[PDB]
């Protein structure tokens, strides 16, 4: 139990916040050019937040690490298996919905 | 003390960081701004890392080791077996740093057949795997749940912060209800028969 | 009292002890806050509520809330309730007993501490100080939060620090609002 | 035409639990992604031009979100 430290001039939820971001896997630029693409489709064209992107991403991987975590909850192995869309749809089947 | 005068300049430049990383955040931007590697994202997110970095070299400046209140932090205990030393090499399966540390069925059952073989337990492979079965899907779940605990905690910043529940524009103008519901239909159906697609893809093999 | 936007991590503390005997304790609280105006002239109160009264204590935390809810620590209960613990959920049912159906003389307020330190004090210790001079008990419950309505984390073991409450935590006994 | 890292879905996967995994799973993760922005934007902007407005709000994204089922569920109560 070593010490730790709380900074007087930014409260910590945000410092937690910033460091939440920063931790994100994908690439940024990756990330905004696929909302890009997404709001070409969709015909639509409105200026986003940046907000909104961030919002989006921390959501998305928030998404997809859920349905990794949903598919390794349900496997039972002799050894390493490899993992394949039979196991997410498996892994789905039991659960499902959201992460 | 002359040294403590200049060690809130660096607070006071963290102040400013988030300052910057907010105007940043409100900034609007069209489709072509969406094409830029200099967008008002891409700043922000390039100020979001100096900032995390000033922050730990202040963090080491003050002896205070570079942690800031997570769930991720503080160890999760397991006594979930009736064997408490088959929960002593289990319940350090967090002892791994960091994120990342997070198992599958094998490595629970390594860690009870090893707390198994080097304590020496000697029960049946039976009631053996129903352990690390229990375990597993037990921690499994403890884990994910405190991993999108953290989630909520810290989500989005000063604009999403302010929230209500219930003050959801659905709910006073239900064509937006109506619109909202229709949505919905399309998005699970969409789920669904993408994760079939590569289900009956895999198939091909 | 001057007021302050409501935003998520502030502090929640309640004052009092735990006509007739209700009307001597009023005159303290109402009498620290005043002092606290004085001590620490900084509009750093984001909702006060006792309102409507006399009513239940957990529907006096109700409408001091707009968003999200609050995290309030075991071991900094009034030892009075705090006592009755030395078993699970077990526990979350006793802890109801204690700060669900009675209904309070106490006031209820969320103070934000914003850096600024005013003569020696701090936020919690210029009411710390105006609340013990003014003859007034206070109990920092905890901390006010995105997550959950009611969320109680298990502190009995370590106690939290005075300052160290704004964390993250894990609770286990949550327990949702009342309705209107 | 470039896509998004195979390292950084080994990566995602590596976070869930997961050692390795089939070839063809990369794309399925690409996918389903993009099916889940889709269908969140596809709220997000319906709240939107509903308020009359030219912008995607961080707030619309919450609204969107929360409507997802259990993704957001235990945000602001």
């Amino acid at each position: 139990k070593p010490h730790r430290y709380r900074p007087g001039t930014v409260a910590l939820r945000e410092i937690r916040r910033y460091q939440k971001s920063t931790e994100l896997l994908i690439r940024k630029l990756p990330f905004q050019r696929l909302v890009r693409e997404i709001a070409q489709d969709f015909k639509t064209d409105l200026r986003f937040q940046s907000a909104a992107i961030g919002a989006l991403q921390e959501a998305s991987e928030a998404y997809l690490v859920g349905l990794f975590e949903d598919t390794n909850l349900c496997a039972i192995h002799a050894k390493r298996v490899t993992i394949m869309p039979k196991d997410i749809q498996l892994a789905r089947r039991i659960r499902g919905e959201r992460a | 003390r002359g040294s403590r005068r200049q060690i809130q300049r660096l607070e006071q430049l963290l102040a400013l960081y988030v300052a910057e990383i907010r105007r940043l955040q409100e900034k609007e931007l069209d489709l072509s701004e969406l094409d830029d590697p200099d967008s008002a994202y891409l700043q922000e997110a390039r100020l979001k890392r100096k900032l995390i970095r000033l922050f730990g070299r202040l963090c080491e400046l003050k002896d205070c080791s570079s942690l800031t209140g997570r769930v991720i932090e503080q160890r999760i205990p397991y006594r979930g077996t009736r064997y408490p030393e088959v929960n002593r090499r289990i319940e350090r399966l967090i002892n791994k740093p960091g994120p990342d540390t997070f198992p599958d069925y094998g490595d629970v059952l390594r860690a009870v057949e090893k707390a198994a073989a080097r304590h020496s337990l000697g029960l049946p492979r039976q009631q053996l795997q129903l352990m690390a079965q229990d375990a597993f899907r037990d921690v499994g779940i403890r884990l994910q749940e405190r991993r999108h605990l953290d989630l909520i905690y810290n989500f989005g910043c000063h604009l999403t912060d302010d929230y209500r529940p219930g003050v959801d524009p659905a709910l006073s103008d239900p064509v937006l209800a109506r619109r909202l519901r229709e949505n919905r239909s399309l998005a699970m159906s969409r789920l669904d028969e993408v994760i079939s697609k590569y289900a009956m893809l895999q198939d091909k093999s | 009292l001057d007021t302050v936007r409501y935003d998520y991590g502030h502090y929640l503390i309640m004052l009092g002890p735990f006509y007739a005997e209700s009307s001597w304790a009023q005159a303290a609280v109402q009498t620290a806050l005043e002092l606290f105006s004085a001590l620490y002239p900084a509009p750093c109160i984001s909702g006060y509520a006792r309102p409507p009264g006399p009513s239940a204590v957990i529907e006096h935390l109700g409408s001091l809330v707009p968003k999200g809810g609050l995290l309030l620590f075991l071991s900094h209960l009034p030892d009075d309730v705090k006592d009755g613990l030395g078993t699970g959920p077990g526990m979350q049912q006793f802890v109801s007993s204690y700060f669900l159906n009675p209904a309070c003389s106490n006031v209820f307020i969320t103070v934000r501490q914003r850096g600024e330190k005013i003569n020696g004090r701090t936020v919690l210790q210029a009411l710390g100080r105006a609340c013990d001079m003014a003859g007034c008990q206070h109990y920092v419950l905890g901390s006010t939060v995105p997550l959950g309505g009611l969320n109680f984390v298990n502190d009995l073991a370590s106690p939290v620090s005075t300052a160290e409450m704004m964390d993250d935590f894990s609770p286990f006994f949550t327990v949702e609002f009342p309705p209107i | 035409i470039q896509g998004i890292t195979k390292p950084a879905i080994r990566r995602l996967a590596r976070r869930g639990g997961v050692k390795r995994i089939s070839g063809l799973i990369y794309e399925e993760t690409r996918g389903v992604l993009k099916v889940f922005l889709e269908n969140v934007i596809r709220d997000a902007v319906t709240y939107t031009e509903h308020a009359k407005r030219k912008t995607v709000t961080a707030m619309d994204v919450v609204y969107a979100l929360k409507r997802q089922g259990r993704t957001l569920y235990g945000f602001g109560g």
